[PDB]
Formats: C-alpha cells, sequence, structure tokens
C-alpha cells in the first residue's frame, strides 16, 4: 500500500511461503564443532534466596 | 564508586584500596587535576590511568 502520513509511503510487501521437512528418514543432520566465546563467564555469582 | 563491584573482577569491590578511591594517595599523587607532577618535565606513565 501507500502511507499518507508524510515520510514516504514506505509500506511493506509481503511474500508468504510454506514447506515441508522432507524425507522418511533423518535428513540433514549438523554437526557442532568449535567454540567461540561464552557469553556467560564462569563466574562467581552466589545465590539469593 | 566501591558499593558497586569491580568488572574485571566482579567478586571483589576494588583489589586496590588505596588506588581506587576518590582523594586517596594514588589519586592524590597521580591524578591530572591536583598536578604534584605537571610542572616536571619527566613523562608519568600513571597519567594515563
Amino acid at each position: 500500500a501507500r502511507h499518507e502520513t508524510g515520510g514516504g509511503v514506505n509500506f511493506t510487501l509481503t511474500q508468504p511461503r510454506g514447506n515441508v521437512d522432507l524425507g522418511v528418514g533423518y535428513t540433514a543432520v549438523a554437526a557442532t564443532g568449535t567454540v567461540r566465546n561464552p557469553v556467560t563467564d564462569m563466574g562467581n555469582l552466589p545465590q539469593n534466596f | 564508586d566501591h558499593g558497586q563491584s569491580d568488572p574485571a573482577r566482579p567478586f571483589a569491590a576494588t583489589a586496590n584500596p588505596w588506588a581506587s578511591q576518590r582523594f586517596s594517595y594514588g589519586d592524590l599523587l597521580y591524578n591530572g587535576a591536583y598536578h604534584l607532577n605537571g610542572a616536571s618535565p619527566v613523562l608519568s606513565p600513571c597519567f594515563k590511568f
């Protein structure tokens, strides 16, 4: 569409898209190999009840 | 401030009580405002901190 608000027309083009998990087997295992960085450190934070 | 924790050492407030606090001889010798050096020509490395 088009905005009659100022700043342009700026409206959203949208596309729908459907998919099915295809294959009775397992089909695309993924493997986890490397460590970039721990998001939390091994820290010293005590539990505070 | 010394109610809050050190970032680098999150489990302690400050590792060094004299240098870290305001007005405290790690401050008084080497802060840019008090200038016990500043007429002296010798490089002060702690002026970086």
